[PDB]
């Protein structure tokens, strides 16, 4: 679980990505998959090159999906619910695989918002996306 | 570790610009704000309370300079990471009872204070590169386990 | 989280340990402790040795503790708030201790109880103690 | 894996009563039940939507019979478990992609399935017997990620 002072860093730091939001996902994807090649499995239909359209693309609906997490930070298995279920029963993700994007993540944010990214942000976003890899792992029948 | 020729040059040429004083105690320091159990192994350490306290504590810059220098060591032996690291595998694993899952979370805080030091120039390459030599060295300081 | 299904398990199924709670807690701790040698540092002030006095006193502590998570299920963050405190700030706990403690109450479980211990009721018991884990471990200064 | 002359013996011991046909089956059926992540490596097996139907599955058990004939395989080569598991670590890293973190949760299940068949006797040494054979053999089928 979170911290109202964890609530107010979230929000602060992902508020300064902004416009930046699919430069940054799709970052965070390509340091994923360049990182740990075991993660390219869950994407073959997509074509991986730096550069790319579709991870371009991709890098959007996942920092937009952060985004969403932020605004209903207090109710995050009701707003990620649909998400929940493709990642965990449809696509079958790894738990892992989310540890490694999260870092990932969290690297994407430290290599552009230094002013921002102090020790007690990084820990902060570490549980924000702990606790979003937490509700999309969440498997319900 | 199966490091590519230009993956090693890369991580030489980005470690020889590493402020030595500083980065080791921030990637230390992180790992207690972060990650607040690995706290009960620096009792000795003192004020460990708040961020600002365990990032301007003298004992993790210092300690922190001398893990550095283990990665260091470790950068030059990436052939032979297992004999490196086999004085510090003894004390890490039957000595200190350090879980191994914390040698990979604190290979990850400093993949992170290297990007938030060098910004762009710590291109996914180039993390790429440095992912799979964290993964060694704790992989290495894991082998009184296996 | 949790299923409606799984509460069902998990009442079920504790609800056949009963009076053998002690003994079971106290199992799944020298289980533990005798598998994973590391657990042992964060007790110390005990006599670790087959048949302790202190290893069946605290195993009825975490079973009586467990008992009481089964009791409220429907709000585990409330009812061992004393124990996250314990456990987070004060012992500062590595979340994988957590994960060794609860695969030897299920080892406990599945050596005692076999008519019970189903598939599915794996599943259930196996969510309800990373449920209780992830409480424990949640840490809000 | 240091294993205990003691430990040696009454693993093997345990293992003579072991049913064949069933234990692996059952291992892998429960994987699939507890771990649904795991049912993304099997899509060719079937029918596995209820617990009854992943452990009534045919190719469930077949295939789980040659789990445990790999698990019997490495108690026999406790001194080399990396030249045992040195073909399926190929096929299980490099061709399937399985994160080593599934080898460590099958072994546990393994041993929640070797409880769940003798009960009182599978006793707290036994099982740490156990988990120093399951440990051995995770990190053996892992070695082409290091
Ligand atoms: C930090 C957590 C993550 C977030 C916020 C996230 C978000 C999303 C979103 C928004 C979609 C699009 C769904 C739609 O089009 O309706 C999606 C799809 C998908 N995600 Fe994730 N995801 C996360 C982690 C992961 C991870 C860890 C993997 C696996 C390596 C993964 C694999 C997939 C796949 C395979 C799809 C592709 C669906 C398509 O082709 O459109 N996701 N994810
Ligand atoms: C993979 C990264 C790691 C490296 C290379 C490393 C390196 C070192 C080095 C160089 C020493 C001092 C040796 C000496 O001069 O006697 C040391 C000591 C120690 N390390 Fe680590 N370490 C690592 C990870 C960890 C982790 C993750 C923890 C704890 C959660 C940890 C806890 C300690 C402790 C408690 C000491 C003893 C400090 C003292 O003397 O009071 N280390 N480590
Ligand atoms: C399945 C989760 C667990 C439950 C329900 C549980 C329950 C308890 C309870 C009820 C107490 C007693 C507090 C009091 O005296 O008022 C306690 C104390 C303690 N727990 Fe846990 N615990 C769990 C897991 C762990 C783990 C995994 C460890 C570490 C290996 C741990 C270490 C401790 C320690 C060190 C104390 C003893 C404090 C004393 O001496 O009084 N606990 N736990
Ligand atoms: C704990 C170690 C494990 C052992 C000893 C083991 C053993 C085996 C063996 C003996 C084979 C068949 C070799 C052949 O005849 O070609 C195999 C295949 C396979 N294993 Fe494992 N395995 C282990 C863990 C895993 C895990 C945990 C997963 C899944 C998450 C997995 C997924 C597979 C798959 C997908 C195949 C191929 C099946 C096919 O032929 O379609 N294995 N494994």
């Amino acid at each position: 679980v979170l911290s109202p002072a964890d609530k107010t860093n979230v929000k602060a730091a992902w508020g300064k990505v902004g416009a930046h939001a699919g430069e940054y996902g799709a970052e965070a994807l390509e340091r994923m998959f360049l990182s740990f090649p075991t993660t390219k499995t869950y994407f073959p239909h997509f074509d991986l090159s730096h550069g790319s359209a579709q991870v371009k693309g991709h890098g959007k609906k996942v920092a937009d999906a952060l985004t969403n997490a932020v605004a209903h930070v207090d109710d995050m298995p009701n707003a990620l619910s649909a998400l929940s279920d493709l990642h965990a029963h449809k696509l079958r993700v790894d738990p892992v695989n989310f540890k490694l994007l999260s870092h990932c993540l969290l690297v994407t944010l430290a290599a552009h918002l230094p002013a921002e990214f102090t020790p007690a942000v990084h820990a902060s976003l570490d549980k924000f996306l702990a606790s979003v890899s937490t509700v999309l792992t969440s498997k319900y029948r | 570790v199966h490091l590519t020729p230009k993956e090693k040059s890369a991580v030489t040429a980005l470690w020889g610009k590493v402020n030595v004083d500083e980065v080791g105690g921030e990637a230390l320091g992180r790992l207690l704000v972060v990650y607040p159990w690995t706290q009960r192994f620096f009792e000795s350490f003192g004020d460990l309370s708040t961020p600002d306290a365990v990032m301007g504590n003298p004992k993790v810059k210092a300690h922190g300079k001398k893990v550095l220098g283990a990665f260091s060591d470790g950068l030059a032996h990436l052939d032979n990471l297992k004999g490196t690291f086999a004085t510090l595998s003894e004390l890490h694993c039957d000595k200190l009872h350090v879980d191994p899952e914390n040698f990979r979370l604190l290979g990850n805080v400093l993949v992170c204070v290297l990007a938030h030091h060098f910004g762009k120039e710590f291109t996914p390459p180039v993390q790429a590169a440095y992912q799979k030599v964290v993964a060694g060295v704790a992989n290495a300081l894991a082998h009184k386990y296996h």
